[PDB]
């Protein structure tokens, strides 16, 4: 098991793509389901993927679409990082 | 903090002993 | 029974990766390294006989512990001149316990990509203060007497238990390079890098 909708990195890309670009909305359920996906990458010891997703979401969300996506990213980063701190004793990067 | 970590006793050759060429 | 062939595969790999790290992190001067090709990648490899011997004694001793799968992570530690750890290259290992042809070459295909990540890894790490030394640490799964025995394989090359001073790094920040899965091997390489 892993999946946002589903799975391979370059399909998780396309989904995050269609999400962040077209939507422009704070579906709070959905931000949450991304936090869960990220922290599960942590538990599955899958850090390469955790980093490509975090980095890709920085690119697509920081550029803007107003700012809703700016607090969202911050929020996802926060939770990923507290979990990383407990399970690896390390914060991530950039 | 526990002891399931192993280490060689011997050290790798120093930068100097290499430059000894 | 494959215990030994995966250990085989991994030892050949870690040698390549260790050498490359000492080159790319500049723990030894450019000039003792010779260009080579491994897993079809451009790599560097010391040809200083004692450095080579050192790195080999280490891997030879770890091998049997890989065979029985008791090693949890193998870590290459770069130390500053005060012997404080500046950064660690962490190879976290799993060996999931059967087989239809050319499994091994698919596994080496995947390891090749680790070698590259290492060779272009200056792009993501801050460079170290000069006069850095390095060391190898083997984290066992279990704290076990059996482990010390099977590692003591060369007299003239003893192992001891690590101190807190060997392992403590304050405030580590995490830079994953590569993860892989297969029927025989699951491994990830991340760097833990000192904060300031």
């Amino acid at each position: 098991p892993n999946l946002a909708g589903a799975v391979e990195f370059n399909d998780v890309k396309t989904l995050l793509r269609e999400w962040i670009t077209t939507i422009s909305d704070p579906m709070e359920e959905d931000i949450l389901q991304v936090v869960k996906y990220c922290t599960d990458l942590i538990e599955e010891k899958d850090l390469e993927k955790l980093d490509l997703v975090i980095k890709y979401m920085k690119r697509l969300m920081q550029q803007s679409v107003e700012s809703v996506w700016n607090m969202a990213f911050d929020f996802i980063l926060d939770n990923v990082q507290v979990v990383l701190q407990q399970t690896y004793g390390s914060t991530l990067k950039v | 903090r526990t002891a399931n970590i192993l280490k060689p006793l011997m050290s790798p050759p120093s930068r100097e002993e290499i430059m000894a060429t | 029974n494959f215990g030994q062939v995966v250990a085989d595969v991994l030892c050949e790999f870690l040698e390549v990766a260790v050498h490359l790290i000492l080159y790319v992190r500049e723990v030894y001067p450019v000039g003792i390294f010779q260009k080579r090709k491994k897993y079809n990648v451009p790599v560097q490899m010391s040809c200083h006989p004692e450095l080579n011997q050192y790195i080999q004694d280490t891997l030879h001793c770890v091998k049997p512990l890989l065979e029985k799968n008791d090693v949890e992570k193998v870590v290459v530690v770069i130390l500053d001149k005060e012997h404080r750890p500046v950064e660690k290259f962490v190879f976290e290992i799993t060996q999931p316990p059967i087989s239809s042809d050319s499994l091994l070459s698919h596994v080496e295909q995947l390891l090749a990509a680790f070698i590259l990540k290492i060779s272009v890894c200056d792009a993501v790490l801050d460079h170290n203060p000069p006069g850095c030394t390095f060391t190898v640490l083997v984290h066992t799964r279990e704290a076990a007497t059996r482990n010390m025995e099977k590692i003591q394989v060369i007299k003239d090359f003893p192992w001891i238990l690590a101190d807190e001073q060997d392992v403590h790094m304050h405030d580590p920040r995490l830079i994953p390079l590569k993860t892989m899965t297969s029927d025989i091997l699951k491994m990830q390489l991340y760097v833990e890098e000192r904060a300031h």
